């Protein structure tokens, strides 16, 4: 008989190695690759971990879970024992394997008590429950400080919350003064956030910033006009000539877009020039501007129906425009969060130790970026490449030895999108804890928690003092290991009794 | 879109200063893309005396397309129908920028004075033009008097 075992296949905070090592994982914050908790709410998982439900209810503490996990093992070993009376060699390994787990689960329990009883003199743990807005324990902070695969990123929202809790942000921008700081809310006059505001902040309630005010030809026409001088005319000197100069410039632009296009003939094949349009087509005259000249040329030289005949970046999302102040803030955060992701990629891929945000706060760059994002928005340009291009133009100031391949950029835009979506409803955008679990690092994803090894924290929180004993191998053990995404079920315990029933019920599905 | 709005204003300032004796056209309201025109039947035709209105609807890419010209006024003619629609090469295939809205009107004049039944927009009337002019005339004259005076 297959005993009904009580050892759970899932337990809070409990991974098990291929090799039957139990790892307890101390939760820093909810999430997979990007933290779902920030600012004042940051220490909530730690609070839960260490004291369960002493505030609010419906979530148990680690000691509690382990202490029931312990009991379940105690009960299974009896039942196996009881079975071995009738069938001497029954459950031979499973019995060894469970005693093994038990021993470690007991040692983790000890360590947690020890931490609370003999090492909380400062009260870093205890404050998780007393204080209103707890700090991360220094141990956790020191883990995060040293991480190679996880970084805090800090933004500049329009109404910042000063109660940020991630101390060493890889990326950071100059912020406004919070309502919760001495002197109260105050917008900064300088810094990327300030310029994004001023540049994407529409002039009034009646007149927004709309996202496609450029026909392809509108774009072309602009392209041609910038070429001419500050002082250029339609009515001075040799006019036929000027029109020739401008045909040229039009012609130029026709090539970038399309091969079939030509400027010698009107749709009718007749010689096109200033006499021709001023006299025969009669589309131009004395009071035409040079702008008119261009359109005229375009108009003469192309059918109209074959201009409209010439995937969705996170910046255009059912929004056709920026109407409200809220709309402008959002957009700005989006630009920032992108800069942030770029920096995380560059850092985690060993491209660059820099704080990018520190550079985009600076006098020329802050302003250009803002203006350039605004411009792209009115054209309908992909915004992402604008930012990638700027970084690539400046990459040495930004601590990079070279530019970012199209490949690299495609990847960045990818995560940027995944993650942004994931956080887009956060009540606060002040800061985010980001981790890449496909890399060598002290931070892990498990059960939707971004997590330190309990013992990594224990080492640091005790500064070496109390000794790990049998558990002293475990941290480095989980580190060898193909990933940092830890399966949410312990396959070694479950053992695939469940897979056998996943099956039995598909054979019921046939009748 | 100002390209045409500059062109039309030309053609209007042309027709204003020197009108045709037997034709006339202009816009209604501040809209410059919808015109109204009048041809008066020629003096060697059953349509003589009578006055026919048309509507000229210009396009946004004029003069690089033709205008839509059609009779508002009923006319018993082989090349014009109850819809109002004229059939005239220069409105369809032979259009050019060189062509004024006047020259259309002029061509619509000749069409009445010199009707062509081999391009019949209304075969019933075309049958009758080619087999009995007296019958054609008496009718095309009666229609001129009823609907165009």
């Amino acid at each position: 008989d297959k005993i009904k075992f009580k050892e759970p296949e899932r337990c809070e905070y409990l991974h098990i190695a291929k090799d039957n090592k139990v790892h307890i994982l101390l939760p820093i914050v909810g999430g997979d690759e990007i933290g779902l908790d920030n600012t004042a709410e940051t220490t909530g998982e730690l609070l839960t971990f260490f004291y369960g439900k002493t505030h609010g209810g419906t979530k148990y503490s680690a000691e509690h879970h382990l202490n029931e996990y312990k009991k379940n093992l105690e009960d299974d070993i009896k039942a196996i024992g009881v079975q071995r009376k009738i069938s001497p060699n029954a459950y031979e390994d499973l019995l060894k394997e469970k005693k093994e787990r038990l021993e470690q689960i007991e040692k983790y329990i000890d360590l947690i008590k020890v931490l609370k009883e003999k090492f909380d003199e400062q009260r870093e743990i205890d404050k998780l429950r007393t204080e209103g807005i707890p700090q991360l324990p220094s141990g956790v902070k020191e883990v995060i400080k040293s991480s190679e695969n996880a970084f805090a990123l800090r933004l500049s929202p329009d109404r910042p919350d000063s109660f940020t809790r991630f101390d060493d942000p890889l990326f950071s921008l100059k912020r406004n003064r919070s309502q919760y700081e001495a002197g109260g809310y105050q917008r900064a006059t300088d810094g990327l956030g300030a310029r994004l505001r001023s540049e994407l902040l529409p002039p009034d309630k009646d007149t927004p910033i709309v996202f496609n005010k450029k026909s392809l030809k509108d774009k072309i026409v602009d392209s041609v006009l910038v070429q001419l001088d500050k002082d250029f005319n339609t009515k001075d000197g040799d006019r036929g000539q000027k029109f020739e100069d401008i045909k040229k410039l039009v012609l130029e632009e026709y090539k970038k877009i399309d091969s079939e296009l030509q400027v010698d003939e009107d749709t009718y094949h007749q010689p096109l020039n200033l006499d021709y349009l001023e006299n025969i087509a009669c589309t131009l005259d004395d009071n035409s501007t040079a702008k008119d000249w261009v359109y005229g040329i375009i108009g003469a030289t192309t059918e109209a129906d074959y201009w409209p005949k010439k995937k969705v970046s996170v910046f255009y999302e059912k929004q056709k425009e920026i109407k409200f102040e809220s709309d402008t803030n959002t957009m700005s955060i989006k630009v920032q969060y992108l800069l942030a992701e770029i920096n995380f990629y560059c850092k985690t891929n060993k491209l660059s130790d820099a704080n990018f945000g520190e550079f985009f706060d600076k006098e020329p760059h802050a302003t250009e970026v803002a203006k350039r994002v605004k411009e792209g928005l009115v054209q309908g340009a992909e915004i992402e490449p604008i930012i990638y291009n700027y970084i690539n133009s400046h990459h040495a100031e930004l601590g990079l030895t070279s530019e970012l391949s199209s490949k690299q950029q495609e990847e960045i835009t990818e995560k940027f999108t995944q993650r942004y979506h994931i956080i887009e409803n956060s009540p606060h955008f002040d800061e985010f804890f980001v981790a890449d679990p496909d890399k060598k690092g002290n931070i892990f994803s498990h059960q939707g928690r971004m997590s330190c090894h309990f013992l990594d924290f224990f080492a640091r929180q005790t500064k070496g003092k109390y000794p790990l004993g049998d558990l002293a191998g475990h941290q480095e053990a989980l580190q060898a290991g193909t990933s940092n995404r830890l399966h949410h079920k312990n396959e070694v315990v479950a053992q695939g009794y469940e897979k056998f029933d996943q099956f039995k019920k598909e054979v019921v599905k046939l009748l | 879109l100002a390209m045409a709005l500059k062109r039309i204003n030309k053609e209007l300032s042309d027709l204003a200063r020197d009108p045709p004796a037997q034709c006339s056209a202009g816009p209604v309201g501040d809209d410059m893309f919808h015109w109204q025109a009048t041809i008066m039947g020629p003096n060697d035709s059953p349509y003589q005396g009578g006055v026919f209105f048309l509507t000229i609807h210009f396009p946004t890419d004029y003069p690089f397309k033709p205008p839509k010209v059609a009779f508002t006024t009923r006319i018993y003619h082989p090349n014009i129908n109850s819809n109002g629609s004229i059939s005239l090469d220069i409105l369809r295939s032979q259009w050019s920028p060189a062509l004024t809205i006047s020259k259309v009107l002029l061509s619509i004049c000749s069409l009445l004075c010199d009707p062509n039944p081999d391009d019949p927009l209304v075969p019933e009337i075309a049958r009758i033009y080619k087999t009995d002019r007296d019958k054609y005339n008496r009718i095309s004259r009666e229609w001129t008097q009823k609907y165009a005076m």
